């Protein structure tokens, strides 16, 4: 896993890899792992794929009782205080590694989140198996307060540089574009990889298969 | 060595087009403390070869002695006949899978850069006997936070002038400063080329702290 | 890590680095670990992050709800206090050292050491994280009784330079924070602002 | 340890020590064995018969195995050496392939004995 | 677990055996003799570790043929008895000791019968009956009811199969058939395979 | 693995499965188990492949020095003795070895298991290998002495399909050997789906 | 490891209009087999059907209480359940045990029930829903399988060449599985019918 | 604790033909989850007729695979001879078992050709138990490529298709087909494709790109 | 260790079980029944743990009796089943777990006869033979060779004796007699018990 | 433990505090830490007391033997090699940790480390022990090129006596030793010679 994000002059910029692996195998290979939290602030997701994806479903949850309830645009803030809390509460158990990242009222605020409980509020943040090749990338070439496609270019390249150097990170760029403006959700952003054409042929045609019984339904 | 007390951090190694350039930092870590902070991770092999070890600092000082008396009991011949870079990576490879071998290993990982012929020459050597030769190497955390550089400037631009790998070589220095918690901003440079092996040291990096305000 | 504190004559002087690391690879190198309790108290964090922000927000928390029900500022020795309470009651559970640090009206500038196992015990400085180790003879050496604001600025500055020097774990930036009566001044050092020593070279 | 070569060539051809074993089994009492169809039987000469020795202790017949025995001429300390030998390796031999020696087998061990010792060092 | 038994009478020993070899749930051979006959008048039985029974007592008796081979006369039991203990007590503290647990019967022509129990230890201990094996827990109290030293031999299989009924009827493992020998002035005999 | 032998009037049948295992994965269906050590003796292959294939081959070679020493052919006593005292000098250091010696010989027709945990015993019939005990359900129900040749290759490529369908670990194809006077025989390699639809 | 204990191998494929779930046949205690006639594919629907690799205990508990939880909510909600809020429940079900987690990696093939879009997924064992456009496979053979599938799978299979498709999938990756096999049993989801057909497997 | 052994990664391939071996591997060198580089080829020619293929810790396979070269010419030395290809196997399976109590963790498969000019293929297991086989895979995805190779080279299960001989482009285009597959799905193996085409005309070698991530 | 097996045929269900309750080295007792009624055409058969047996065995008999007294009717061997198979895996994962290997036996009015197999994790299968035990593994290979679905009583009855006579042959177990019973149409019948 | 040695112009000055615990008993609390090697050589101890006194004991013959057959004296970096060698040959064996200072006519005065796993370096000063960490940052503040051999003296004591305080395996006495090319000056500081830090306490 590769996640990564920035902040720019105008928002937030995230961005994922889409393999899942099963061991060191290729489980799936569009897997999505930005997440929406409200509608101005998603979370990518790295760690234990199932206590991300509960996790950001119940903060995601709570924080659309808590908008219903203010009638305002939820803070990320709140966010982080409801991730925080519960991850501290579960002692690290929930292996939930977010990247959390938002655009309120008091501008775009970018976390990154420690299955423990720990929180970052940093410009810059990556994450996942692949997180330090993202982040030479990051310290290479970030700059405070970019234009977004400068922002859209260096996140695609993190996650492209944690995609071609680590094992568990691969088959394509997902891109979030938050600002106050906008939502740009962006999957895929960038294929890197394709699949090889096949050389030969294998369909196997009717009648290549032995069958000892047979049992036909019709339906409706 | 079973148990590693004094070591080196990542050093790096690139080659160019007339040359290789390796570079390693100044510090010996003996545990978390930054102990030794003027130690040179650098050997010169011979006059084509150059040798940088991450890993157990006595056992590299071993390897030096061994080395430099290889070199020296060559010369000794006057016969024409040199060690090739190669043939340093080669002897590096069956020493440490030897001493793998008989379970004592030397805790090390070496950068085994040479110039021979007009063939540049980078060569990596771990503790174990995995050996094999790159454009790039990096070894520790360059490995993680290096060699993303390298081999992504080395797959865009595969051949790289002398002081196109230099800058290089200095940004990912700079970057293995940032985020590696055991290096020094303090590193030496070593260039071997046609005209021989130069080790320039030390050098330091220019570090940007403007993050340090972007928190609100 | 690397925490530090002094007391002098109107307030205290606070300084911490700014390097997190997990493991042996820095995770955050620009770490906030001062962290402002309430108007006039900070607290140094080091040890575990998660558990010295969930002990620092709770006794903000705790904190502020106690001053607002007393109607007057809060006692450096009560948010140290209930760090110790915090602190100790879940010694198992938690890894935090702390330094609570701050001016009140009824008792000047304070420091208060809450090292892991929840003691608490008030010193004119405090040094803690895993690097003030490199400096506890630099900091018995250095103290003088009676220094000014500048120079507990300075005296903070300098040891946290030598810790960030030979540890490993500190690195980074030096936040300094100076508490008095007439409020909170902060400030980053960077670059060359932090104290340069030799090294024994030849 | 001693390791001269005892026993060496001659410019004639000749193996000097081998033939003067030779010369040392021609003075040796007189071992006569004769195959027949169902019994093998052997005799030497008593040729110190000395009505004071106890004739059990100097008989140059030994028995090997269940099924083979032996007579010797020659020095009798030697003998006995090579007669122990034998007695362990058929001892070894009925360890290692669960049925007795074959006299072939037992006479070979023997004979590589000896020729073994015509060209070691030392002996 | 293997079983052996002796029973040394008044001019005579009786030796029975399991006659099993298993490997850990199959019985892989029902005709399987533990008895090993070290001169005409001594028989040693071996149980233990598997490997190390046949190799030491194949050992053992290679040693006491070659002992009668130099010596044209045979070691007499107690002899027997001794250098089996020397062998597998020097052994016990080496890099391959010998898991072994031993019966070593004989006659003897001046001494009479002489049984003699041996654990794994080479602890050597001249008894009256003896045996071996979880079943040695069942059968030995039924002869320490059972025996005295002036039994007939008769009296002895009787006594021996009682001891065999008994791990017919409550002895976890099936011990079906027991090879039985005896030994006194006229050799090793080779009686009835006590069967069930 | 499985394999099998047994004595009868005809000889020694030894049969035995052709499946080698990872672990889970099938690392081959092909495999020969039988070790064809010399022509007068087999060997089989169950524990580990290359401990069994090595100590086995290492046996031919020492009884191929034995028939040119000795000016005639090993006994299958003399051989598996060898094959034990051979393995024995490794008891701990880990050999996975379970094998049985089949052969003729001056007395009859020969069958010793010898393993690596030190076990040599001779005996009418054995199996050895993980489905061992599904070979031995089947074989003990249908051995006699006086099973005629073609019944007894039914009875081995039976008890061996047996165990293939029970055991996991087994299967692939029977490869069915015959140790005449005259020396072992190759009779067939069935495969185990081929004598599904026979069975 | 508590997964191989039985064996399983369970596979779903996706077609043009119509999706494919088969499953291997073998209930095994470890290396013993015990039936060849094990169900691993659950019905879930007319046209959905949940697959269940693993231990067979939890194979059998996951299945009977999702057939409990799914006929509650197809009464109390009066429709078929979408496959994706099949998923989610499963999901659900299986993160309700998150650190006492039912030893089973779930796939669900079947089509929309108001749509008749194929929808396939599969699950870990503490309920990480994920969904696929080609193939999902689960079980003791899992590397067989994505082997098998990524070479045999082409886009736009009409249900025929989606049986031969699974069908040599299924075959010739249990075939490489010791404690897997024994038959294969496939089911062919169209929009008008249930094709269910067991196979000619090898059975060792 | 020392541990003298890393799983250095790597898929290696051989089919036997009927004038031809085939010896593919990809050359992707690998530790834990970084890549040491993508150019390491796992085929080594050994004579004109036989290429090994080495996969598993890296270093055992330099040692093992200078050890054969050595062997290889101790065996032309005293015997004026080139070995064969089951010799190098029989070989192969001695120098694997004389480590049998520290093993090389390697997976070797012998592709080439015999005496009669026809292919042969010899996979072996880490402590060198050896068969002749028509195809195997070894290595990091052998799981993934040996069902595939028994359904389209062995003909398994397939009803109603008549078994062809084998030619060397199908074989070269099965090859090209079984690593495009196993680089899509494992993690260990891309980067490119070494493959060795062991005929009576010699060994040539052909490289085709895979997937870089 | 303990040995179940069912033989389930057209219009019956043969059970056996070994008779033998074992305590380390000794047998307890010998004529030990593991067969336990829950209806009038239902057994189970339950081996495992000690303890567990018929603690785990006598809940789901007492559960099955009340079944039929609140209803008026029996439950089906089915139902039975999986009402067992229920009760072992809700206690699987708790604090009080059995480690009971089952067999459940039956003859439904509807369904006809019905065998299922389980075992200590709770997964449930029908089978038309099957057994537990290490004798299992000795026996379920003469079941497969000789078993076929129109199979006689009488000649059920012969199959069994083949297997019970393997286990005297080649198990390592002291396993004499065996408790056998049929289910028919006309409930349970207890045959002989096939002694050795 | 906390030993020391700082070199200025025209030779070394070494220092070493005098606790030997056994745990946290003191088990000798006047130990003699710094050990004469050849006349102008010591070695600063610092570890495990039985692997140091050996150690010294057989580079002290290793080294006479051979400033015997040379008819010279040693340099101080052959008494660094052979404690380099001893040290790294047996680094499993071993918990050494070795400060050589001493002079030489050829170099002068010179101060190597040769610390656990045997590594050697040649410094311009040097700490060692459990006590070396906490002074650590005191050493690095406070020295300047160019000291006398007062300056050098007061220095080492200071640190010395830094570390002693806060380190519960340090303590004792400060043994001083000077080496130049005019001999070797040892001195021991106790009670008030030892350099007393104040205790901040509260006002």
């Amino acid at each position: 896993t590769t996640i990564a994000g920035v902040v720019y002059k105008d928002g937030i910029v995230l961005g994922a890899d889409t393999r899942a692996t099963e061991g060191m195998v290729v489980a799936d290979k569009n897997c999505s792992k930005i997440h929406f939290i409200s509608p101005n602030i998603y979370c990518c997701g790295a760690g234990t794929a199932a206590d991300t994806d509960m996790t950001t479903q119940l903060i995601s949850s709570n924080l659309e009782l808590h908008s219903l309830s203010t009638g305002r645009l939820p803070r990320v803030v709140t966010a982080n205080r409801m991730l925080k809390q519960m991850l501290f509460r579960y002692q690290g158990y929930i292996g939930a590694a977010l990247v959390l990242g938002g655009v309120d009222v008091t501008g775009p605020h970018l976390y990154s989140i420690y299955p423990h409980g720990s929180t970052d509020k940093l410009p810059y943040v990556t994450m996942g198996s692949g997180s330090l090749a993202a982040m030479a990338v990051f310290e290479d070439k970030f700059r405070p307060d970019m234009e977004e496609e400068e922002a859209k270019n260096l996140v695609s390249e993190a996650i492209a540089a944690g995609i071609f150097n680590d094992l568990g990170s691969g088959s394509n760029i997902d891109l979030c574009v938050i600002s106050k403006n906008k939502l740009d959700f962006l999957r895929p952003y960038t294929v890197p990889n394709k699949k090889g054409t096949r050389l030969g042929r294998y369909r196997c045609e009717k009648g290549t298969t032995a069958v000892l019984t047979e049992k036909i339904t019709p339906l409706e | 060595t079973q148990n590693p007390m004094v070591t080196g951090t990542s050093v790096l190694g690139v080659k160019f087009e007339g040359g290789v350039v390796i570079a390693a930092d100044m510090l010996g870590s003996y545990g978390s403390l930054a102990r030794f902070r003027n130690i040179s991770r650098i050997m010169r092999v011979n006059n084509s070869t150059m040798l940088g070890a991450s890993g157990d600092y006595a056992d590299f000082q071993y390897l030096k002695q061994v080395l430099g008396q290889m070199v020296i009991d060559e010369e000794l011949l006057g016969d024409g006949h040199s060690y090739s870079p190669r043939a340093i990576h080669s002897w590096l490879t069956r020493a440490m899978y030897s001493r793998r071998s008989k379970m004592n290993p030397l805790w090390n990982t070496m950068v085994i850069g040479g110039y021979a012929d007009g063939e540049s020459f980078l060569g990596y050597v771990d503790m174990l006997g995995v050996a094999y030769e790159a454009p790039s190497l990096a070894t520790g955390y360059g490995a993680y936070l290096a060699q993303p550089l390298l081999r992504e400037v080395l797959e865009k631009q595969p051949v790289l002038s002398q002081t196109e790998a230099r800058d290089l070589v200095e940004r990912c220095m700079r970057v293995l400063y940032y985020r590696d918690a055991r290096s020094y901003n303090r590193f030496q440079i070593a260039t071997v080329t046609e005209k021989g092996v130069e080790i320039e040291g030390p050098l330091s990096t220019e570090t940007n702290w403007d993050i340090a305000h972007m928190i609100s | 890590t690397t925490i530090m504190a002094v007391q002098f004559d109107g307030g205290v002087v606070l300084g911490a680095d700014s390097r997190t690391t997990t493991g042996s690879y820095i995770a955050n190198r620009v770490t906030d670990k001062l962290t402002p309790i309430h108007d006039r108290i900070f607290c140094c964090r080091s040890g575990s992050a998660a558990d010295t922000q969930a002990v620092a927000d709770a006794v903000t928390y705790q904190l502020g709800f106690h001053s607002i029900e007393l109607n007057e500022p809060p006692l450096v020795h009560t948010a140290a206090s209930l760090f110790k309470e915090m602190c100790y009651r879940y010694r198992e559970d938690l890894m935090a050292g702390i330094i609570i640090a701050g001016w009140d009206p009824q008792e000047g500038g304070q420091v208060y050491s809450v090292p892991m196992g929840g003691m608490m015990v008030r010193q004119s400085f405090a040094i803690g994280g895993s690097g003030s180790s490199y400096i506890y003879g630099y900091v018995d050496a250095t103290y003088r009784e009676g220094m000014t604001k500048e120079e507990c600025l300075q005296f903070t500055a300098n040891a946290l330079a030598l810790a960030m020097e030979r540890d490993g774990s500190s690195g980074g930036v030096i936040r300094l924070a100076a508490i008095a009566e007439s409020g909170v001044e902060r400030q980053v050092l960077l670059g060359d602002q932090i104290p340069k020593f030799a090294v024994a070279t030849l | 340890s001693y390791d001269r070569a005892i026993t060496v060539f001659s410019p004639d051809g000749h193996l000097f020590q081998v033939e003067y074993a030779q010369e040392a089994v021609k003075k040796g009492s007189t071992a006569v064995g004769v195959r027949g169809r169902d019994i093998v039987v052997l005799g030497v000469e008593k040729k110190s018969v000395a009505k004071l020795q106890d004739e059990r202790t100097v008989r140059k017949i030994c028995a090997l195995d269940d099924n083979v025995c032996m007579a010797f001429a020659g020095l009798t300390a030697d003998a006995r050496i090579v007669i122990n030998r034998a007695r362990v390796e058929c001892q070894s031999h009925r360890l290692t392939v669960e049925d007795p020696v074959t006299v072939e087998y037992i006479t070979r061990y023997i004979a590589s004995l000896k020729q073994r010792y015509t060209q070691s060092n030392g002996r | 677990m293997e079983y052996l038994i002796g029973i040394q009478g008044p001019d005579y020993v009786l030796v029975a055996s399991d006659r099993v070899a298993a490997s850990n749930i199959v019985q892989m051979k029902d005709d399987h003799d533990k008895m090993f006959k070290m001169s005409e008048k001594i028989l040693l039985l071996c149980v233990g570790e598997a490997g190390d029974t046949v190799q030491f007592a194949e050992y053992i008796q290679k040693n006491v043929q070659l002992y009668k081979m130099r010596n044209g006369y045979e070691l007499s039991p107690t002899a027997a008895a001794n250098f089996t203990r020397r062998n597998l007590a020097d052994c016990l503290r080496s890099r391959t000791p010998y898991h072994v647990n031993l019966l070593l019967a004989g006659y003897d022509e001046h001494e009479g019968p002489a049984l003699y129990y041996m654990d794994y230890l080479a602890a050597l201990a001249k008894a009256p009956f003896a045996a071996h094996g979880y079943g040695a827990f069942l059968t030995l109290s039924i002869l320490d009811r059972y025996y005295t030293p002036t039994i007939s031999r008769e009296r002895a299989v009787e006594l021996l199969r009682k001891c065999l009924e008994e791990l017919q009827k409550r002895f976890i493992l099936n011990l079906p058939t027991f090879s039985v020998r005896i030994i006194d002035k006229n050799g090793i005999h080779d009686l009835d395979n006590i069967s069930f | 693995t499985t394999t099998l032998a047994f004595k009868f009037r005809h000889g020694v049948i030894v049969a035995a499965d052709s499946r080698a295992t990872a672990g889970a994965y099938i690392a081959s269906q092909t495999v020969k188990k039988v070790i064809e050590i010399n022509p007068y003796l087999l060997g089989t292959m169950a524990g580990g492949a290359a401990d069994c294939s090595f100590w086995e081959r290492l046996l031919a070679r020492q009884c191929r020095i034995y028939e040119l020493r000795n000016k005639e052919r090993i006994s299958v006593a003399a051989a598996s003795k060898l094959l034990a005292n051979m393995v024995y000098q490794y008891k701990g250091m880990g050999l996975s070895m379970g094998t049985m010696i089949c052969g003729w010989d001056k007395r009859g027709p020969g069958l010793y298991y010898v393993d690596s945990e030190g076990n040599r015993i001779s005996g009418a019939t054995f199996s050895v290998g993980s489905g061992s005990v599904y070979a031995y359900g089947v074989m003990d129900r249908g051995y006699s002495y006086d099973l005629e040749v073609e019944q007894a290759y039914d009875l081995a490529r039976r008890a061996i399909y047996q165990a293939t369908y029970r055991d996991a670990y087994s299967g692939g194809a029977v490869n069915l050997y015959h140790v005449r006077e005259d020396g072992w025989i190759r009779v067939s390699s069935d495969n185990v789906a081929d004598l599904h639809e026979k069975y | 490891s508590i997964m191989s204990y039985n064996g399983g191998a369970v596979m779903a494929m996706k077609g043009k209009n119509c999706v494919a779930i088969a499953a291997d046949r073998r209930f095994g205690i470890q290396a013993q087999m015990v039936t060849t006639d094990f169900q691993k594919i659950f019905p879930m629907g007319d046209r959905l059907y949940i697959g269940l690799a693993g231990l067979a205990t939890d194979v059998q508990t996951v299945a009977q209480r999702l057939k409990f939880r799914l006929n509650l909510y197809e009464l109390k909600e009066g429709r078929q359940i979408k496959p994706y809020t099949l998923m989610s429940m499963v999901a659900n079900l299986l993160y309700e045990k998150r650190f006492g987690p039912y030893y089973t990696e779930p796939v669900i093939a079947g089509l929309d029930p108001k749509t008749f879009k194929p929808f396939i997924c599969s699950l870990d064992l503490i309920g990480c829903p994920m969904v696929t456009d080609d193939f999902v496979v689960s079980g003791t053979c899992a590397e067989q399988m994505y082997g098998m599938c990524e070479s045999l799978w082409e886009p736009n299979m009409d249900p025929d060449h989606l049986f031969e498709t699974i069908s040599q999938a299924m075959l010739n990756a249990v075939d490489r599985d010791a404690v897997s096999g024994m038959g294969v049993i496939v089911h062919i989801i169209e929009k008008d019918k249930i094709t269910t057909r067991t196979l000619k497997a090898r059975m060792d | 604790r020392f541990s003298p052994y890393v799983f250095n990664g790597g898929t290696i391939l051989a089919i036997a033909g009927e004038d031809f071996a085939i010896v593919a591997s990809d050359t992707r060198l690998s530790e834990g989850f970084s890549i040491h580089t993508r150019d390491s080829p796992k085929c080594y020619k050994l004579t004109d007729k036989t290429v090994i293929g080495c996969s598993g810790f890296h270093g055992d396979c330099l040692t093992l695979t200078k050890i054969i070269e050595a062997r290889l010419k101790m065996y032309k030395h005293s015997n004026n001879k080139a070995m064969t290809t089951g010799a190098i196997a029989a070989m192969l399976s001695t120098i694997l078992y004389s480590r049998r109590f520290f093993p090389y963790y390697v997976y070797n498969i012998i592709g080439g050709l015999d005496e009669e000019g026809k292919g042969a293929v010899y996979s072996f297991d880490p402590v060198g138990s050896y068969q002749r086989d028509s195809f195997k895979a070894g290595g990091s995805a052998s799981a993934m490529l040996q069902p595939l190779l028994d359904n389209q080279v062995g003909f398994k299960n397939m009803q109603n298709v008549e078994h062809v001989p084998l030619s060397l482009d199908r074989a070269m285009r099965l090859v090209k087909d079984v690593f495009i597959s196993a680089a899509e799905r494992d993690v260990y193996t891309g980067d490119a494709l070494r493959i060795c085409i062991v005929t009576k005309e010699g060994i040539r070698e052909e490289t085709v790109s895979l997937r870089k991530d």
